[PDB]
RNA sequence: CGGUGUGGCCCU
RNA sequence: CAAAAGUUGACCGAACUUGAUUAUUUAGAGGAAGUAAAAGUCGUAACAAGGUUUCCGUAGGUGAACCUGCGGAAGGAUCAUUA
RNA sequence: GUAUCUAGGACUACCAUGGUUGCAACGGGUAACGGGGAAUCAGGGUUCGAUUCCGGAGAGGGAGCCUGAGAAACGGCUACCACAUCUAAGGAAGGCAGCAGGCGCGUAAAUUACCCACUCCCAGCUCGGGGAGGUAGUGACGAAAAAUAACAAUACAGGACUCAUAUCCGAGGCCCUGUAAUUGGAAUGAGUACACUUUAAAUCCUUUAACAAGGACCAAUUGGAGGGCAAGUCUGGUGCCAGCAGCCGCGGUAAUUCCAGCUCCAAUAGCGUAUAUUAAAGUUGUUGCGGUUAAAACGUUCGUAGUUGAACUUGUGCUUCAUACGUAUGUAAGCGUAUUACCGGCCGGUACUAUUACUUUGAACAAAUUAGAGUGCUUAAAGCAGGCUUCAAAUGCCUGAAUAUUCUGUGCAUGGGAUAAUGAAAUAAGACCUCUGUUCUGCUUUCAUUGGUUUUCAGAUCAAGAGGUAAUGAUUAAUAGAAGCAGUUUGGGGGCAUUAGUAUUACGACGCGAGAGGUGAAAUUCUUGGACCGUCGUAAGACUAACUUAAGCGAAAGCAUUUGCCAAAGAUGUUUUCAUUAAUCAAGAACGAAAGUUAGAGGUUCGAAGGCGAUCAGAUACCGCCCUAGUUCUAACCAUAAACGAUGCCAGCUAGCAAUUGGGUGUAGCUACUUUUAUGGCUCUCUCAGUCGCUUCCGGGAAACCAAAGCUUUUUGGGCUCCGGGGGAAGUAUGGUUGCAAAGCUGAAACUUAAAGGAAUUGACGGAAGGGCACC
């Protein structure tokens, strides 16, 4: 069964460029999803994304530059405060330097340095690098 | 393959801790509440006991030798107890039936060189300080 | 998935993509109006309802050309019976369970399909209490399964 | 295609 | 008028004496396992095809190690053609 | 209703038949007073915290109670009970877990001190008093500080240095560097003691007159020194002795581990022992491992309590400016609209809002400790002191004693509207902002005061319009799932009739002749006239071979004669229906070949056990001969197997290649003749469910092996359950629970042990395979 309609997307785009797949056919086309491949596009990680909506779900087509190295998450939706969002920065990052964890707040989806200038708590669903 | 990563499940995941503590087989070392049974002085440091006899025991193989050992009771609980004298010589320095301070051999409980049942080392002897009789700081007293 | 069973078989039917199309079709949904009037008071289910309607006429879907689901295509002219109908089909199923096995025993393997039907029931039938299509306080019993369905 | 058990303990 | 001693009703209830009951301990003639077993006696099971191929759910039996029958498995020695 | 200062099943009486629980309730168990708090590192911590602070409790065991505001008080009393007091024998007295003492006890712990100066307290009280509280003697439990000399040439050896000379070589050598009981210069303060100081007084610390080192004194060790793990293959001694030693192992006559000496080292006023504890230990783990086999998936499938759950449910823009720098966009307003109703000058006050979880800023909320901002107590550890042209007067202001984390948490405000569910409008509310009633509940004001009488008002709520504008009110059906189906069907799946096929077993009869069987070999056994043999024939029960597959069906065990029957499932087929009906799962309910029992059948092959022949040293066995339990089918009963693919199940992606099962589909295929056709067969093409095999990671593992055992890599994450932490103790005890039994679901401990094993390489061209050699 489809658990989490999240975390299955993300990782069958890390499923692609072990053997060097430039596209991806992937489903199923939820907002939230939508809400979260254009931030690898806002630091330019991925190629073109599009999404055809058939009358159930829709599905997405993924084009790929190749600069990832693996895209992550944290399941479920872990609850995080301001003060405590460090911790999850040096467990889930090689270091301070680049790659970015993303949660989402009461005011929406963003990068955690993004979330560190909003400075608003919220919950965790991935991480790439 | 398993490990319960729910969120709402906390009620489960420290149940199935203490369900597996005692696997860990070095962990019952105090967890059942077995050191007032047979740790054979009563789950103290050492023990004030007094010498009963000189025993004949033998090393383990391959490997003959006779370590001297000494029979020990106790006033605290009142059971056999077999010890074991260091730095040869010093038969000359028991002088049996005397009040004897004896602790442990250095391995939290088991057999430790070719010397077995013996779970113990003499420091003690006579309230006179065991140690520094061979090199002599100490005048041992003889009655 | 294919819950009670070792196949992870799928066979299903394929919509197309459009919502209106047969805009051919010279038939309205008023006339399947009637036909539901005609056909359904026949005591026929609300699949094979709409299996006629492909075969003969034949309108694609009346999804289509009518916005309501077809029980309520039956409710708002009033052919929606006392009983949900796909445990109807797995009642009259589950009594002839008590009609194979009520003389001809040691079939284990049969013996083993009365435990299906009846959880093919339990969870089953547990939904649609939920959803007041029938009241709570219906408790399946083993006599019922005859006068259930006949 | 016939049988056939045993080898005191310790030596870079 | 106040008013001691003596005391009826209770009222809570010390301690006294049985019975049952909780765990920690404790004797015990014979019974029966474990390791210590290394200088003991009788065999030779298992490991090569261990010289009778092994192996498990159980039955029945002999000093033992084991043997024996039914149903299996490859940790087998057969990944095997063989018209 | 009683009591009680008062709630009250507090408790009496009358009444009801309930509170509570697999979200571990009640039951026991703890070498368990909670807590503020304490010790270790990268976090998460696991241990504890008796003990100065706070709070709750007890004064031997227990229990009543006076007095007072306030005890169920014990340096108040009473009882009894325990253990002890005195007595003239009539009586009286008793709790140190207050202080300092002893006694006992156990590894285990201080003066029978001084003082009310400090801090607080007591009352009639400035004044009295307080082993509170302060100080001292006790104390290597601790923490902090820091003495063992410093300096000189010669010296004696090494080097640079100048230089002879250079595979060599020395001298000018020499800042240096050592050894120097060589020589010193002797620098000094602990000891030392006037006086002083501080103190209730006194000591001690600081200050200090007089004292104070050629060391032998003014004198540091404790443990090591084979490897771990730092540093004599020095010596004597010793000979598997004594020993050593955490482990690995050293000692068996020329010892690197023993005993000494020797030197070397370690840390140093500290070293060591044992003992619990954390770290090392990512060997208690969510982060952070493991399950093919190294320890390890219930055999099984459903299945609630669990727990986790699809998607879909108001916004990009549009214009401008603050604004980065023609350009950018990260800014606010306008603009695709409750951007709320009103009075105010865009701007104050007021009408006035589906929730949670979550997070926002917070509020409240002892310190002390931790962290710590300040801060030259001589420094530190402290501690909150003190700093200050002031130098010639001090009037000399202040800084202070902060700040947050353990002041974790729950809950009590506020920000915010992502995530996470919940939440309307389908036996009918779609609304009416509302003049609103075709309800009625009135409700208080003016009728100076007051009501009989009724309207405005109806503060209003409950009928109520045909004041019905009403897109009037129902998310997609998921490569979620379930049901549906001319459906075409499939299969050694089941049930249940009915049925076939050779053997074999004797038997029956004929035939013929003395052998037959069996073995490495024989023997046990059959046979004079009729075995074994040939032959037909009668039954008889078991088995359903061949066809049998690296086929298939089934959930797994298992499951093969025909044919009918009665069903049920899976797969493709499907512009059927349904609207999340889900996945997996403690407890639990169906099913599991035999082996094996419980009565009742039926008896063929065979067959544990039991007899007998060989063989052997023995055979109680491997081989034979006989039959016995039983396999057989009916009725049930245990429910375990290596029940194995030694790998649980469902969602996704990632690589081919070749077979083959079904179902589809295209032959722009042949073939078949019923005819070119038709249904039909095969071949090709495509297709889903695959399953097998093979290929090479280019994945992963310790490897063989693996397409999943991969995606568990980056100290990682798709869900859910059991389940392992070294051996052997041991799947044994002890009880429960279940069985008619044999037995199962269940499962430890003292003790004992340093290894048991995982794959792989090598020794076996060590009676083991294949090929080749001499009269060892």
């Amino acid at each position: 069964v489809r658990m989490n309609v999240l975390a299955d997307a993300l990782k069958c785009i890390n499923n692609a460029e072990k053997r060097g797949k430039r596209q991806v056919l992937l489903r199923p086309c939820s907002k939230v999803i939508i809400k979260f491949l254009t931030v690898m596009m806002k630091h330019g990680y991925i190629g073109e994304f599009e999404i055809v909506d058939d009358h159930r779900s829709g599905k997405i087509v993924v084009n790929l530059t190749g600069r990832l190295n693996k895209c992550g998450v944290i399941s479920p939706r872990f609850d995080v405060p301001i003060n405590d969002i460090e911790k999850w920065t040096n467990n889930l990052l090689p270091s301070r330097q680049f790659g970015y964890v993303v949660l989402t707040t009461s005011g929406g989806i963003m990068d955690h340095e993004e979330a560190r200038r909003k400075h608003l708590g919220g919950k965790i669903l991935g991480f790439f690098f | 393959m398993g490990k319960p990563r729910g969120l709402r499940t906390a009620r489960k995941h420290v149940n199935h801790r203490r369900d597996q503590r005692w696997a860990d087989k070095d962990y019952k070392k105090a967890h059942l509440g077995t050191r007032w049974k047979a740790n054979p002085f009563g789950g103290a440091s050492h023990a004030k006991g007094i010498v009963l006899e000189k025993v004949g025991v033998e090393a383990k193989q391959p490997n003959s030798a006779i370590r001297k050992c000494v029979r020990v009771q106790l006033i605290k609980n009142g059971k056999k107890i077999t010890a074991f004298v260091p730095r040869d010589g010093s038969l000359n320095y028991i002088e049996e039936n005397d009040e004897v301070l004896v602790a442990g051999f250095g391995r939290k409980g088991h057999a430790v060189g070719d010397i077995p049942g013996v779970r113990f080392k003499v420091v003690k002897v006579a309230n006179v300080s065991l140690l520094a009789l061979y090199k002599e700081k100490k005048e041992r007293p003889r009655s | 998935g294919r819950m009670h069973a070792p196949g992870k078989g799928i066979s299903q039917s394929a919509l197309p993509y459009r919502r209106t199309v047969p805009s051919w079709l010279k038939l309205n949904a008023d006339d399947v109006k009637e036909q539901i009037k005609k056909l359904g008071k026949k005591g026929l289910t609300p699949s094979k309802i709409g299996i006629i309607l492909r075969d003969s006429h034949g309108v694609a879907q009346v999804r289509f050309v009518n916005g309501n689901k077809i029980l309520r295509i039956m409710k708002s002219v009033g052919l929606k019976p006392d009983i949900p109908e796909d445990l109807y089909h797995m009642i009259k199923k589950a009594v002839a369970i008590r009609k194979h096995l009520e003389r001809n025993r040691k079939d284990k393997d049969g013996k083993f399909r009365l435990i299906l039907v009846e959880s093919r029931i339990h969870r089953l039938a547990r939904y649609y209490k939920t959803k007041s299509v029938l009241p709570p306080n219906w408790k399946y019993e083993s006599s019922t399964a005859s006068a259930l369905v006949a």
